[PDB]
């Protein structure tokens, strides 16, 4: 009986752990997205406004 | 070629078999002669033109009263994007649409046709048929779910699962597996001479699966068969 | 004597002998469930196969 | 009427240098500032390797371009324009280089449009049941790595997999003659490896290719000259005399 | 990296997210019943420990 | 009817990951899944058939109501179309009462056709 609530307690806090760590992850992850969306916008009108001009 | 074509079309009343190369090409040198020609660039470095150019070549692609010309066209997208402009255009210009996929070509499955990116407006139950339709969907379906399970397979391994997820992923595996085929032209690259199978033979083949008729087959005996009896000869062949 | 499908694995990997096992249990055992298995860990001590017998949990 | 082969060492540089030259004569830049015509320079040069007709000749020209990516980024503009041109492309990864893995082809992604027509007969043969061989390997182990549980016949897939990985390793500046290929893949997909251990197989390749070349004699040339399989109760035979006096370790 | 595989990592990431906290959830009731399981077995320890501590003398 | 049929949806959106977990009888979430299942199975709807508002209220009434608890998923459409069938025969009434007044009929007399129409029904 205590090695069943041990194994249940156990796989709760495993469990836990894990979906903090993912939280982390999905937070940091949408940080690196957000500011690639950025560069890759910037980038894009540059190149447009520099071929623009270039005529 | 097109105005080849179209004699044959009009003058003729013929029905034509139009098999364009890639047309993603044309696009490309209308882009690489459009900076020298004096234009302002676009959202991707393509020509200001694209749909206009675009629509004006393919519309000229249709069946009229004097008669019809099927045509069909291989159309590359560039790094698998999808959203880029070329493709995102063309694809108000089609009535069916096959869409290739590298994750199934590297899997080994040939023609790595995607089982549900692929649209056809003619796939109606007052055109192919009630049973056709149902089996499509149910096929579909089929595969769809098996996709889902896939997510809580790779953490919580097969076991974990229940006893009807278990038959449908079984079957899944099965349907898979015989939407491959042997083409003709793969026998140069396979030594296995190609089949050819009608559809009334591929819908009783699929139907007889997803009821399970062939369920105690082997699942690797199901890769590049054709019918549905040159699986249970396979399987035969290499055991049961 | 090894209860759940791990530590007989573990053993196995290795090569120590295994005599009695038991794998698929409920989350909530009753009463009846490892009978068996406990009056045959008792009637091995009893036939004087043990010496003595050690539980680890 | 010749034979030529021809290596392109960097076109990623060639395009460089025709993005500087053009940006310089005032011509509108395009995407990354390259110009517009960056795929026709490519195309343009590498349609002119062909095989000729016989009316022509019978000669042919081969080229090798080189195309160097960034933190392995193949979908980049360069890249991409000179992988759509080419009959296929080798796949080099640094992934694999560090694993122990040299050469570091990537099998998986590794393609050759032109694929048997380029080949011997023996090598038709033995390839087909080794590209499977590795295949099966690689696809094992994609899915997850250990699994719920491992059959016999799941062990089997790893441990020849493995030996194929083994025997597809080389050394710099050592090739090996078309023939000795063969055997060795021959010996490998016909199992007589299984018993080798995986640190031992290259050893073994080693000691087998001198057997080969002091006693088998006979099956190089008949290989050489007809460009197909020996006999196969032969081949067998001297594969197993060789395994007996082999050292295991 | 790219936009596109960001946006799978993250896509991957909220899937296994999901997936533990559906099992930590389940594993909470589980204990939670376990613990009264456990309760439950006292009595019986008690009166059997008290009885073979007499007798066994 | 809108607000409990948002709710109900609401709740059968989350709780998608518990579809495979806790597979075993729940006092509550079993009863939200089995209800969300009922809805979307209700919401699906025929390539040009269009449905009159005065059936379309109805329908979710009689799905919010719990009158639907007790059929299974696969049978759900097939009870919508039968149901449709019926009113059209017999609650004109009801019907006519919707059309005049934009207003809900009386629930005991709804409430006796959902019944009388169920008694017909047969499950597969």
């Amino acid at each position: 009986l205590d090695a069943k609530a041990s194994e249940h307690a156990a796989r709760m806090t495993a469990m836990k752990n894990a979906t903090d760590n993912a939280n982390e992850l999905i937070r940091t992850l949408t940080l690196s997205y957000n500011r690639a969306r950025q560069a890759a916008i910037t980038q894009e009108i540059t190149e447009i406004v520099a071929g623009a001009n270039a005529l | 070629g097109l105005t080849m074509a179209e004699y044959f079309r009009d003058e003729q009343g013929q029905d034509v078999l139009l098999f364009i190369d890639n047309i993603f090409r044309f696009t490309q040198a209308g882009s690489e002669v459009s900076a020298l020609l004096g234009r302002m660039p676009s959202a991707v470095g393509y020509q200001p033109t694209l749909a206009t150019e675009m629509g004006q070549l393919q519309e000229r692609i249709t069946s009229t009263a004097k008669g019809s010309i099927t045509s069909i066209q291989a159309i590359y997208v560039p790094a698998d994007d999808y959203t880029d402009p070329a493709p995102a255009t063309t694809f108000s210009h089609l009535d069916a649409t096959t869409n290739l996929e590298r994750k199934l070509a590297e899997m080994g499955i040939y023609p790595a046709v995607d089982p549900l990116a692929s649209t056809s407006r003619a796939l109606a139950p007052e055109i192919v048929g009630e049973e056709h339709y149902q089996v499509a969907r149910k096929v579909q379906q089929t595969l769809q779910r098996y996709k889902e399970l896939q997510d809580i397979i790779a953490i919580l391994g097969m076991d974990e699962l229940s006893d009807e997820d278990k038959l449908v992923v079984h079957r899944a595996r099965r349907i898979q597996f015989f939407l491959s085929q042997n083409f003709h032209v793969a026998e140069q690259f396979t030594g296995q001479p190609g089949s050819y199978v009608p559809v009334k033979e591929t819908v009783r083949g699929f139907k007889e699966i997803l009821e399970g008729k062939y369920d105690h087959l082997p699942e690797d005996a199901f890769r590049l068969v054709g019918r549905i009896e040159e699986v249970v000869e396979k399987a035969k062949a290499m055991g049961v | 004597i090894v209860i759940g499908r791990v530590g007989l694995s573990f053993f196995r990997k290795r090569n120590m002998p295994v005599i009695l096992d038991i794998t698929r249990l409920p989350d909530q055992p009753s009463f009846a469930d490892i009978k068996e298995i406990a009056r045959k860990t008792v009637g091995l001590f009893a036939d004087g196969t043990f010496d003595e017998l050690y539980m680890y949990y | 009427g010749k034979h030529v082969l021809v290596v392109y060492d960097d076109l990623s540089k060639q395009a460089a240098a025709y993005r500087e030259l053009s940006l310089l004569l005032r011509r509108p830049p395009g995407r990354e500032a390259y110009p517009g015509d960056i795929f026709y320079l490519h195309s343009r040069l590498l349609e002119r390797a062909a095989k000729l007709s016989d009316a022509k000749g019978g000669g042919s020209l081969t080229a090798l371009p080189f195309v160097e990516t960034q933190a392995g980024d193949i979908s980049a503009y360069i890249p991409t324009n000179v992988i759509s041109i080419t009959d296929g492309q080798i796949f080099l990864q640094s992934d694999l280089f560090f694993s122990g893995v040299r050469p570091a082809i990537n099998a998986g992604l590794s393609v050759s449009r032109v694929g048997g027509a380029a080949q011997i007969k023996a090598m038709k043969k033995v390839a087909g049941t080794l590209r499977l061989d590795l295949a099966a390997y690689r696809e094992l182990e994609a899915f997850a790595q250990f699994g719920s549980d491992l059959d016999k016949a799941t062990q089997a897939k790893l441990a020849r997999g493995a030996r194929t990985v083994e025997v597809l390793k080389q050394d710099l500046h050592q090739p090996i003659p078309v023939e000795k290929q063969v055997l060795i893949i021959y010996a490998l997909t016909r199992g007589f490896l299984d018993d080798i251990p995986v640190e031992d197989v290259r050893r073994f390749e080693k000691e087998f290719y001198l057997f080969l070349d002091q006693n088998g004699q006979h099956l190089l040339e008949h290989i050489r000259t007809t460009k197909d399989l020996p006999n196969e109760d032969d081949l067998n035979k001297a594969i197993e005399a060789f395994k007996k006096t082999f050292v295991v370790s | 990296a790219s936009l596109r595989d960001i946006k799978t990592r993250i896509n991957a990431t909220k899937k296994t997210s999901q997936i533990t906290k559906a099992m930590e959830m389940v594993s909470t009731s589980k204990l939670n019943r376990a613990e009264q399981n456990a309760k439950s077995f006292v009595p019986y320890m008690e009166k059997i420990q008290e009885v073979v501590a007499n007798v066994a003398l």
